[PDB]
């Protein structure tokens, strides 16, 4: 999925502020105004630039038997093509359950075709 | 303190973040509203001094030996103003105040130039001009700068007339008419007995504000003292 | 003069004493034995 | 030398819990063993700490060394108690300016009659804080020790005493 | 008469160590300085610095002060024995150095110091700081080095063998050495000239780091 | 030497008067915040062999490692400018 | 400590025993580590001098430096070192960010005490702050490359068993030493810098303590100084 999104697109885009397909590749998988904000939570679509711009610019055994026999961008596309994922999965929610429900996904998350979805590929988590 | 949070998906990859960023950013961001909140109520303030149509400077309101109307004027806009502040949905005052303008040392009482106290019927507020005055009679440092070592050095590296003298006037009379709001409040609350007794100890203030004013203060923003 | 010589007397002096007796500063010594030379 | 009231009386080797310093001696205090020089190895061209070695007669009912009832706004950076047994330890950190350091009462001769007098205010000061029917005795000499500098003065643990008074009304 | 040519080793040894130039160390006796002095008092080229150090023994609070023509005679004479150029700051290293000297009567062992006694109002880093980063804030960056300039790594083997070859013989210790003592004679004479109270201490933490890494 | 000690003395300071010298917890709820940011919320109106050349052009578990922490920590930063009190992001992953 | 091995035939109990003093052992490895560690020291001073010749630097650095006008060749060869040096932390990485700037302090003034090369980001890309006047005294220095610089028994035996063409002297490799060495720490002060915030990077130049907590997570997983302990002469009684 990461190689066919490469392919379809062939952090500047974010650095050209007023330059202001994915959305519908997300769709594809799983199965309309824009606006883009320079200030931020912490059909219009709404776009946190200033967020996006954050997040682009931040056995020994067997080997040795080898032995004797004889990527920073990709960090940057996974993490905008997940947080890409994220809000067509909050729209899922706005266009499938509602305003208020998409309100009260955003504000809450537990309440959440997802095996294409990169997202569900992986687990995440926080300690103390 | 550290939080360090663990992200894998059996391969664990462990990233600690330091609590003391989040703080920092955290402080600033408070210092930076505070400072914008306290500058438009200055500015608002000023701003219904000017819609107060005094053509004249407030030092020169303080001229005017004779007119205590106007003195009475500035004093009721500045003690409602305050009033609203503690009281944002309350934005007028009782109907009738009274305005005695005292003009001598024996007429004001040293730390309380500004008063209230009845005359058995109703309130009259005993302000010595000539005192306030020699609260403005000070020309203010407005040239060298006044005072942590890292943060102070790391945020370093990060029209009509008024004067930054001026925002100093406004500043220590805003302050002042807070100071006797306070006592009004005692007043206004636990009678004359009270009133008095935070102007003896204004250490009464703490216990009675906490009731009121606690659930905040233009002062609140810094903290004051004296050398050794 | 090159070097006011009543000091330098003094110290010479005050120095040597010291010395036949058995308070003083390595400056001192540099005075004393300037005098020397002078002399 | 310690016994027990058991029917054996067992002798008790004293034990002390900590280790003394070694090198018991004191440039400002040559002579006073007890004093203890220690200049932390650290206007901290001229930082500074001493321990003084009493005895722990000294200590109170709620342990604490009788002279330190009369320090107030303690003008030395540090300044507490510890015991070895019967020994105790008073280490008091001070740092005065580059320009400005501090010596022993000793033979002091001073002729700055100034000095003179801050170092006098600091006593007197110190032994108003006394209450009227507390009475005090010192056990070492007819007089308070301590050390100065130019621009302050800061008390020595002292051989002190506190014995309170009863005045009948 | 006496043996000019140990005269003047003594005293050129004594201003290179005094000037922090010399990251050698040695130690110098009281008969040391009386050779250097005594060099100076017979050097009548160098008596302008004779008299400067004569005057060295006075309060010590004292700058003084000479014509400019005074000022550039003094440079020469200085430069001529140092056979280093030479500024005025070296002279008040001097200046310094010998009322430190002077100052400190004779002790059977030698005093570990650090440079003081210049210039008046003590002066912190932080502030310090602060001008630095506004006026070079204030300064346009005169260089521009664009794109992710390829590293010109000299692939030569032989080349760097030769190299190799020719360091080998050195002793990287006494580089070591010879390194740091000259990078904390520049910090100390920067904080001195600046006069900001230099801190030795987080300089000893940068090693104390080192050796924790 | 008189006269440096004159100097000196010159040099010390003298006698002040008192100065009032000046010195420079709760978390906002994220309901207000939140409420103030959208008061404040338009502008714009298969290769198969490009695929494997994309492939063949990195540790899985550390790139989601980097973007995750990435992620996490401009959030923290959010809440941190925000002043915003900080579950819901274990909620989302 | 003490390995006594056993030496025997199983067809009688004829055994025997020897003791193997493991200290000796050891020695021959700290005297191998020492040995590598000078090696790899001096071939990283060759490799960055042999790219700095590389980097047609004619007049060598001293006069480099002495040199107001070329800031041209200032920048180039700051911006070399710098390189070099993260290549040693980064030796996959061989190039930095596209834009670069270089400013020139040549007074007190304008120059600190302590980090006379520093960095300052003009919000959009780092500046790289450099005291020629501070190097050009540093380099100035007369050096003693003759005097040699330093467990006796040990030493005594490290020496008896120890059985001892372009212009340059030692001299230029002190110098180089030296600029790899300021380099390094400021180059750690921009790690500091480009991995926490320009408040992170001051409060590590303010504490350099600070470079123990970002590095031995990251840099001891070491230094070029960390081959051997740095102190103060006698900096015990030097700190009362």
């Amino acid at each position: 999925a990461l190689s066919k999104y490469m392919a379809m697109l062939s952090l500047e885009i974010f650095r050209n502020k007023a330059d202001t397909s994915t959305l519908a590749f997300i769709h594809n998988r799983f199965h309309m105004e824009f606006v883009v904000t320079e200030t931020s939570i912490p059909l219009l679509c709404s776009v946190d630039r200033p967020s996006i711009v954050k997040m682009l610019s931040r056995n020994c055994n067997v080997r040795i038997a080898k032995t004797f026999g004889a990527e920073v961008e990709a960090t940057q596309y996974l993490t905008l093509l997940l947080t890409v994922e994220h809000a067509y999965l909050h729209y899922y929610i706005f266009k499938n359950y509602g305003v208020f429900e998409y309100c009260k996904s955003l504000t809450d998350h537990s309440l959440f075709k997802t095996s294409n979805l990169l997202l569900s590929k992986f687990k995440f988590t926080i300690e103390d | 303190n550290k939080v360090r949070t663990v992200t894998e998906i059996d391969e664990k990859i462990q990233k600690t973040y330091e609590l003391a960023e989040f703080d920092l950013k955290n402080l600033s961001s408070l210092e930076s509203y505070e400072t914008l909140k306290i500058k438009l109520a200055l500015s608002k303030y000023m701003a219904m001094l000017s819609t107060l149509e005094m053509t004249q400077p407030l030092l020169e309101i303080f001229r005017n030996k004779a007119d205590t109307r106007q003195i009475a004027a500035v004093v009721f806009s500045t003690l409602a103003f305050i009033h609203n502040r503690f009281h944002p949905l309350v934005t007028n005052f009782t109907n009738k105040m009274e305005f005695v303008v005292t003009e001598t040392n024996d007429t004001s009482i040293p730390g309380e130039p500004i008063l209230f106290t009845e005359n058995e019927g109703v309130l009259l507020c005993s302000v010595d001009r000539p005192s306030i005055v020699k609260m403005l009679s000070r020309e203010f440092d407005t040239e060298a700068l006044v005072n942590n070592c890292n943060v102070r050095i790391a945020k370093t590296f990060g029209d009509f007339s008024i004067t930054e003298v001026e925002a100093t006037q406004y500043l220590t009379l805003l302050l002042t008419v807070e100071h006797a709001y306070l006592h009004y409040y005692i007043f206004k609350n636990y009678g004359v007995f009270e009133y008095c007794k935070s102007l003896t100890d204004h250490s009464l203030f703490t216990n009675k504000l906490r009731s009121t004013m606690s659930t905040n203060l233009l002062l609140s923003k810094f903290k004051f003292t004296i050398e050794d | 003069e090159l070097i006011n010589m009543r000091r330098y007397r003094n110290a010479a002096r005050k120095l040597i004493h010291h010395y036949s007796l058995n308070e003083y500063k390595i400056s001192d010594v540099v005075m004393t034995m300037i005098f020397l030379l002078r002399s | 030398p310690i016994k027990l009231d058991l029917c054996a009386s067992v002798k008790l080797t004293p034990f002390k819990p900590m280790r003394p310093p070694k090198p018991m001696q004191c440039w400002i205090h040559p002579r006073r063993a007890n004093c203890k020089v220690t200049r932390p190895r650290n206007d901290n061209e001229n930082d500074m700490l001493h321990m003084t070695v009493l005895n722990s007669v000294f200590l109170n009912e709620h342990a604490k060394l009788y002279y330190r009832h009369l320090l107030r706004n303690d003008q030395a950076e540090a300044r507490k108690t510890i015991l070895n047994a019967d020994s105790v330890y008073e280490c008091m950190l001070i740092r005065p300016i580059r320009t400005e350091h501090f010596r022993s009462v000793d033979e002091a001769g001073e002729h700055n009659m100034s000095v003179l007098k801050i170092i006098i205010d600091a006593v007197i000061k110190y032994i108003g804080k006394l209450a009227d029917d507390e009475y005090i005795l010192i056990a070492d000499r007819m007089y308070v020790d301590l050390i100065y500098s130019e621009f302050r003065a800061i008390i020595l643990p002292q051989s002190a005493y506190i014995i309170k008074g009863d005045y009948a009304e | 008469l006496i043996n000019m040519r140990r005269y003047r080793n003594a005293a050129r040894k004594l201003i290179h160590h005094y000037s922090l130039n010399s990251t050698s160390s040695t130690e110098y006796k009281i008969s040391d300085v009386v050779m250097t002095m005594i060099f100076l008092l017979r050097s009548e080229k160098y008596h302008s610095l004779f008299k400067l150090l004569e005057t060295t023994f006075d309060d010590y609070t004292c700058r003084p002060q000479m014509t400019q023509v005074q000022t550039d005679t003094l440079l020469d004479a200085v430069r001529s024995l140092l056979e280093m150029t030479i500024d005025l700051t070296t002279v008040d290293i001097m200046r310094s150095s010998f009322a430190r000297c002077f100052n400190s009567p004779i002790m059977r062992y030698a005093k570990i110091v650090l440079l003081q006694n210049v210039a008046d109002k003590r002066t912190t880093l932080e502030e310090l700081l602060i001008e630095r980063g506004e006026k070079i804030q204030m300064l346009q960056p005169q260089q521009y080095i664009n794109s992710g300039t390829e590293i010109p790594f000299c692939d030569d083997a032989e080349f760097l063998n030769r190299l190799l070859k020719h360091i080998d013989p050195y002793p990287l210790s006494r580089m070591y050495y010879n390194a740091a003592n000259t990078m904390f004679y520049t910090t100390m004479e920067n904080y001195a000239v600046s006069n900001c109270k230099f801190n030795i201490e987080d300089y000893n933490n940068i090693f104390k780091v080192m050796e924790n890494i």
